């Protein structure tokens, strides 16, 4: 278990390189530029290709093209840049092209406060594209998690063949300190690669799979010729407009994601035994919560639990419902006007307390203690 | 490639774009009326004997319907001024094959 | 390649589907013949094309075909080419494509000199979406969005690509497939960004409302508007209106490939330093 | 309701243009009519259909219902083989022998008529573009859902006059051929 | 009143012209090109300006620029094109620049079936931009509504100084028939124009308004000189990064819309007295529902109600909760995979029956009768 | 115009904010002097600028100022001018702006010839975002995304705009402010799309890693790079390496403005038909 | 926890770089350290600051708590005006009199010291770029949170070798001046 | 515009970019050390009586810090080779005022 001193963006780049990413493409924008800087020096190390395009649309298009032929690629942006990629993301969802998109959240709306921190890109990435879309999105909340979460995002993108968002934060991105990461052997052993059809003849069935598994795509220039497109495609990939196939394709796309729910989402639950209140929250805000709960032990007759989801989408509604039914007081802490509170309220079929702040500053966990007094 | 023929078309594909008959130096094709199909006019070869190695017709068919026999296994005729006169006369009739051509079903 | 066009095609999609006589099958035949002439094996060629009226070409050839979104074909092709910098990639797109909306992609690909084979199928209008106005549409014509005469001026794809920094610029047309195939043969073997401007015809959306409803009239109009490079160079500046030189226009020889330079960057970057 | 009509053909022909004329005539006459066009992404040579609903009260659904289409008119095999399943048993079907070859089961199921609309329009009148005017010229006597005067007026106020005269002639011609279709 | 015979798109263009729109700009795309085609001829009649750019970003940017100087302008798109405007919409939300965006839905996701009908742009337009956002979205559902709803959308956009969406549908747009519309005098008299500070002193305070009303923006080239930007601005418009002003800006942006709710959302309720099952639905789907209740009512042992919201966002939660509490049987009918189901279930804190169809085909109200049997 | 710079400036915002010696205050002074010399009234002048290191110029001039998003400044300016086709609007943007991300917008604005006053501040990098690689950075220099020497080629903004179809193309620098002011005075009075390529200096971010960390060294480097138009035209083709001709490069005097023709469309189209 | 430090200045001076060296020295010594930097959208001339948290145990919250910050080193009046209120009562403040002038309340409340860091770097050492090495030399001599030798080694293995020796010399000078600041 | 002053510098707007000194033909300007400011050096007018109407310096200052008098109200000096020699030997001294100029603080 090697330990190193670094910051969030360096750790994200190192995890991406060590997982096996060999392609990058994007546009420079504060504060998601350090990842590009690290990749531009770390990709020639291993023979990878780095290229800075003229905008973000090309930045994601080149990554999609590179990963369509069988190369592990990634892209990184922040705020407005992500707003320019939503056209291609849906394509990556429909053609089933793996991709990892890092998003260092900053102060929305449009440009506003480019040097501040906010969590306003949650409901945006819940359903960013037009039409139907099932979203998978992680949420690092510590320096030690900027590595393992990136590894998990790459593994999920390879296993499900769907784009995966990494909701990195400015506070996590720019904090500098000492971290512990798993050894190289463990990381290389747990790596997951996409499936290949070694069989004879030709693939001929890239999308001819069951109702709960993704597509099998072979690398280009290898003998198996198939046609990929963003239209509703049949077993081979040619566009179609039949009612049965069109309605079955989207159902399969949803079911392949909503069936692996036992392994897709994790969550950290602490002090959930005998707790009177819960301080359910996600992301870098948890870094404040874990501090405040360390000081509220001084005289509190009541015990406060904490339930932090690790994968924002799809939400853990099954556990949320039981948590809401079991406990009486629920507290939600966020860094926006309550856009993830809507999902928590839809679950539990209940109304819960909220504590938001969207001025571009942190929480300062003294405020958490002041709110716990009620 | 049928034996004994130089240029032949496929009636199941040809649409009647008036392009193949507009490039023949000898004018051996003509668009005859065929009411069985949608467009109504289909290309019919009229003078296969006067076919020249100018593959232009197959080069000007965006539909994959007309084919011309190769030089090795077939012999093509020579260029005569009568062929050019016939081509220009057929062209000057809105690419429709002239009536007298049907004197022998050509 | 020859009378046997079915070896390089998918039998399940023929016949074509464009209108009845659109000048798009000729381009396909020329591409097939040229790709066979060089001796290229079809297991190495990737054909990427965007959405529109010319994207259907991606659904007929029997190879690794990619159908991209609007105007992003060049970026996907660049990603594919740098992913595997040893295989041949051909891009096919229309006027409403990367020379209308994705202009930045084409200009920057020309600037950085990546080994692509961009082919523009020019029909002067938006064929699929019922005859809108294009940047290459001549002024004073009738379009559904300009019912009194187009006022926007004309882009010059050859001049713009030359200004951007393309390494091989050539123009041809469907009026003569032999010279088009020869130009494609000369340009495919190059080792830089090759631009092929091809003049096509759209008689269903352009000629219907501009007294050119027949394919023959549009073809003869395009023939009249097109002259050879030497003949065009032999004219007076006033006479050079609505004229376009034909053939290979620029074939500069001493340029450095982007991949050939990134190879040196890789070698001298962290190859033991 | 009164009329459920389905006109099918190949894109780029012109027969389907005579759809909205009947709906407009019925609307002017005092009733209500709704037209819905199903077109394919193929610009030319593709199957195209038009569904027309005519009634005396407000039309809520612009779309028809399967098994309830009273009248069908087809001038192409591609659309005929596709959109023939919505015709009510013993309905009215019109085709042309030069472009459509029906099956014996459809003959037993329907009261199909054979009128070569395209040949009549192109050969007799002289201009083929008027085929649509010919086609609806039969429909007036096919479903008998509107008088001829209103249809003639709507035709007059929907076409440029430079050919309208000869256009009127085409209409009359169609009527006569309609009177030649009822051999029974 | 006056009666005409027309279609949905020409009615929308006519209503836009009558309300006083004088600038249009966009990139044509099926099936929303009909509105552009109508406007391109309608606008030069009254001296307006119609311009077509190369893409959608410029198409909405020119409209924003024209309406920034004090001109009424609108833009139209469909599906993927809307996905290319979300970068600018947020700008229009932050600088308080009025705009009306028409969206003719088709079969999402990316191109897929570009000649079908779907309702997948509801959850997308609930929150399309990054950061925080308060969406206003109308929903025409009849031939007679494509005029009045367009006029209401223009009036709301001018009154609130915020982008307003018009959720037109392919079925409504392409339908043809006889419509009755209000007369010229009343339509012109109901028009609402944006307020301008005439005064005697100069403006000196374009963004210095109360905490529950929009900002006042005088036209350019008239003496008042102020600065407009997308950053967090102060009373005049100069960017600032103060916490208090930054929080107050977004608080006022939300409150200026959430406090006028009584005038924003209208909904049509019919047969709600004594009904057993409600068939709550929206948009063109209602065109089937209203027919089905006419046939089910011929023979039945129960009465069936109907509650169609004419304004999707912001949601009428106050009435939805009462409707859910009053009755026992609920049924939501949509043309997607349940995107507006989430808000209905979040309200009333309850679970309801669902009926959806996402194969590009209509509902065929025989299916409504079959499903009502349960 | 003179010692009285405070009439056209927001004196509260003064002093400027750039670095200590960035060559952007000189361009602001030249713009102010040119505006006053033509007799323009500040109530009829709108200044719209994109976001970047050169966008701060829109926060100092005392007029109607607009600060748009990245690369969209030209579109907002086009909308503003079309709304009020009788006033003067000036666009200020950098090289990372509409020649990098908004290339399509600039090319189409040149094509349709909208009455704008585009001014491009050229510092050869992305100054605001700490020295990235611009589409105008010469090869061999050290940037943050190319730490082994830039390999991407260079653009030619004047040549690119001329090929696009701009009506007035000129180039100057901050080395001789008098020539810059004279060329700005000549270009503003024109009635078409005027393009000014102004070579500025960024010693803090570009020259720091290239042994030009002082303002004087970078200024003399650009002085060596820049030659007059006549001298450049008199040089040998091998002598024109990394040489840019200054002065007005194109001043075509026969072009129909877009609004001037849309007015005719309005008059003859629906002017009582 | 053990230490909360704040280094403030003008963007482009390089004094702030002396911070993370202390964090890494504490990390190597056997503790935990965290650094958080506050900057502006201004490349040069703007106010910049860095906060440093040093503790013997795990650090959870990265940011510093207002009203508790222990040590502050400022070489600019613009920054010192804004980032001064967070200092706890009776804290340690180091300034250079040529660029910073404190009010009477600050002198009554804090334990301010006046050392001309930039003048020492330019005139005493010879190279102004090494000013950070001077500033760090003061901090270790006033807070004594990290042992000297660890700091010297960490600084030495973090700078280019071509100047290494003189860098060490700079450190020495700083210590001397700190020992001259203890006249109280 | 004070009386009898050909050129004066505003010390609160100068930064020390060295551009103003580098374009003075007459060698009138020079940079002096000022430890009270961030950059440490400020521009100073040394020999105002040798000033020339070459307003170039004011044309090259980016921070609005140096001003020149007006021709209509002030009489400017003439051209001498001593001034150009001084300008050259000032540019040779890193754009700073030479030690001899400290003869009277000019
Ligand atoms: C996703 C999508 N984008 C665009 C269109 C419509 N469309 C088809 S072609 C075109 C303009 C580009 O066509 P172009 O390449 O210029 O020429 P074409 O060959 O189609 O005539 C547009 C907007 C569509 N139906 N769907
Ligand atoms: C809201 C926002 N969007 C995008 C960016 C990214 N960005 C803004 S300016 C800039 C650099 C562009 O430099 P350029 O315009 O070429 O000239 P410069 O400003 O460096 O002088 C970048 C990457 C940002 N900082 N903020
Ligand atoms: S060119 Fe081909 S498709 Fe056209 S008429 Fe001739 S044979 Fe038929
Ligand atoms: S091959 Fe030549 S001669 Fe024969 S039909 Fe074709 S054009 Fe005529
Ligand atoms: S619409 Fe035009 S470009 Fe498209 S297939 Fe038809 S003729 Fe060809
Ligand atoms: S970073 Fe460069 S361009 Fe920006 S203000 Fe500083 S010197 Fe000027
Ligand atoms: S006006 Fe001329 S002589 Fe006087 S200080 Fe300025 S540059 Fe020197
Ligand atoms: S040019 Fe101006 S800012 Fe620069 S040193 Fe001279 S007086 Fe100061
Ligand atoms: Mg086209």
């Amino acid at each position: 278990m090697r330990e190193i001193i670094s910051d969030g963006n360096e750790l994200v780049a190192k995890a991406a390189i060590e997982v096996g990413c060999r392609f990058f493409g994007g546009y420079p924008i504060t504060p998601s530029s350090d990842i590009m800087h690290a990749m531009s020096v770390a990709l020639p190390k291993c023979g990878g290709h780095f290229i800075q395009m003229e905008d973000e649309i090309s930045g994601i298009s080149v990554s999609l093209g590179a990963s369509m032929s069988g190369t592990k690629s990634m892209t990184a942006s922040s705020g407005p840049g992500i707003s320019l990629k939503v056209e291609q993301i849906g394509y990556s969802f429909m053609a089933e092209i793996p991709l990892v998109i890092a998003d260092v959240m900053r102060s929305g709306p449009s440009t506003g406060m480019p040097t501040r921190v906010a969590q306003g890109d949650v409901n945006f990435l819940k359903h960013p594209i037009h039409g139907d879309f099932k979203a998978v999105a992680l949420a690092p909340a510590s320096l030690e998690e900027a590595y393992t979460e990136t590894v998990r995002a790459f593994n999920l993108a390879e296993m499900l063949m769907t784009p995966v968002f990494l909701l990195m934060d400015e506070t996590v991105g720019h904090m500098y300190g000492k971290v512990q990461i798993p050894d190289l052997e463990e990381v290389q052993k747990m790596t997951i690669n996409r499936k290949e059809f070694v069989g004879d003849k030709k693939d001929y069935k890239p999308y001819g799979v069951a109702q709960d598994e993704p597509a099998v795509l072979n690398p280009f220039f290898k003998g198996y010729r198939y046609h990929v497109s963003g239209l509703h495609h049949g077993p081979i990939g040619f566009p179609t407009e039949d009612a049965k196939i069109g309605g079955d394709l989207i159902d399969r796309l949803f079911h392949k994601i909503e069936s692996k729910q036992d392994i897709i989402n994790e969550n950290e639950e602490m002090d959930l035994e005998g707790a009177e209140i819960v301080i359910i929250a996600y992301g870098s805000v948890s870094l404040a919560v874990k501090e405040a709960l360390k000081d509220y032990h001084k005289e509190s007759k009541q015990k406060v639990g904490f339930f932090r989801p690790k994968t924002l989408w799809p939400s853990p509604a099954k556990r949320l419902k039981e948590i809401g039914d079991k406990y009486e007081k629920i507290l939600v802490i966020e860094l926006n006007k309550g856009q993830y509170l809507e999902e928590i309220e839809r679950a539990m079929q209940r109304k819960v307390h909220f504590f938001g702040q969207a001025n571009g500053r942190t929480i300062s966990p003294k405020q958490i203690i002041a709110k716990l007094k009620e | 490639t049928p034996d004994g023929v130089a240029v032949w078309v496929n009636e199941d594909r040809c649409k009647g774009c008036d392009i193949c008959v507009s490039v023949c130096p000898a004018g051996v094709l003509g668009m005859g009326i065929e009411k069985e199909r949608v467009l109504g006019k289909v290309a019919k070869v009229a003078y296969p004997e006067s076919c020249i190695g100018c593959v232009q017709c197959e080069l000007h068919c965006p539909d994959f319907a007309i084919y011309v026999a190769d030089r090795k296994d077939f012999k093509f005729a020579k260029v005569s001024k009568e062929a050019q006169e016939r081509s220009e006369k057929v062209k000057a009739n809105k690419y429709m094959l002239l009536e007298e051509t049907i004197l022998e079903g050509r | 390649m020859a009378f046997n066009y079915d070896e390089y095609l998918r039998v399940d999609k023929i016949p074509t589907l464009w209108c009845w006589g659109c000048g798009d099958g000729v381009i396909l035949k020329s591409i097939i013949r040229t790709i066979d002439a060089l001796g290229w094996k079809m297991d190495d060629v990737c054909l990427v094309s965007g959405i529109g009226c010319s994207g259907r070409m991606s659904s007929y050839v029997n190879c690794n075909t990619v159908h991209t979104t609007h105007g992003r074909a060049v970026a996907y092709a660049t990603g594919i080419k740098m992913a595997n910098p040893s295989k041949h990639v051909i891009v096919v797109s229309g006027d409403g494509d990367g020379f209308a909306i994705g202009g930045n992609h084409t200009m920057h690909a020309c600037r950085r000199n990546i080994d692509l084979n961009f082919i523009l199928v020019n029909n002067f209008i938006y064929g699929l979406t019922n005859s809108q106005t294009s940047p290459t549409t001549p002024n004073g014509m009738w379009t559904v969005t300009a019912q009194w005469g187009n006022i926007d001026n004309q882009f010059d794809p050859c001049a713009l690509t030359t200004a951007a920094g393309a390494s091989f610029v050539a123009r041809e047309s469907v009026l003569d497939p032999q010279k088009l195939e020869k130009v494609l043969k000369e340009g495919f073997s190059h080792k830089g960004f090759s631009f092929f401007d091809v003049h096509s015809n759209c008689h269903i959306n352009l000629g219907r409302k501009n007294k050119m409803g027949e394919a023959s009239q549009m073809l003869k109009w395009m023939e009249s508007r097109l002259v050879s490079k030497r003949q065009f160079e032999a004219m007076s500046p006033e006479e050079r209106v609505d004229k376009f030189p034909t053939g290979v226009l620029r074939h500069d020889t001493d340029r450095k490939e982007y991949c050939e330079a990134y190879q040196e960057i890789i070698e001298k970057a962290q190859g033991k330093q | 309701m009164e009329a459920q009509l389905r006109f099918t053909g190949v894109g780029g022909q012109g027969v389907l243009l005579a759809g909205e004329i009947l709906a407009e005539a019925k609307i002017v006459s005092g009733g209500y009519g709704t037209k819905t066009s199903t077109y394919t992404s193929q610009v030319r040579g593709g199957p195209t259909k038009v569904d027309i609903l005519l009634d005396k009260d407000e039309i809520i659904f612009p779309y028809a219902k399967e098994g309830e289409i009273d009248f069908m008119l087809s001038v192409a095999q591609i659309s005929y083989n596709q959109f023939k399943s919505d015709i009510k048993q013993g309905g009215i079907v019109v085709i042309d022998p030069n472009l459509v070859t029906p099956t014996k089961e459809d003959e037993e199921k329907y009261q199909i008529y054979k009128i070569p609309i395209i040949s009549i329009a192109k050969d007799e009148v002289g201009n083929i573009i008027t085929q649509s005017v010919v086609a609806l010229a039969i429909t007036v006597e096919l479903t008998k859902c509107v008088e001829e005067n209103i249809v003639l007026d709507t035709m007059l106020k929907k076409v440029p006059a430079k050919v309208a005269d000869t256009n009127k002639k085409a209409f009359e011609i169609g009527k006569k051929h309609a009177l030649e279709a009822l051999k029974v």
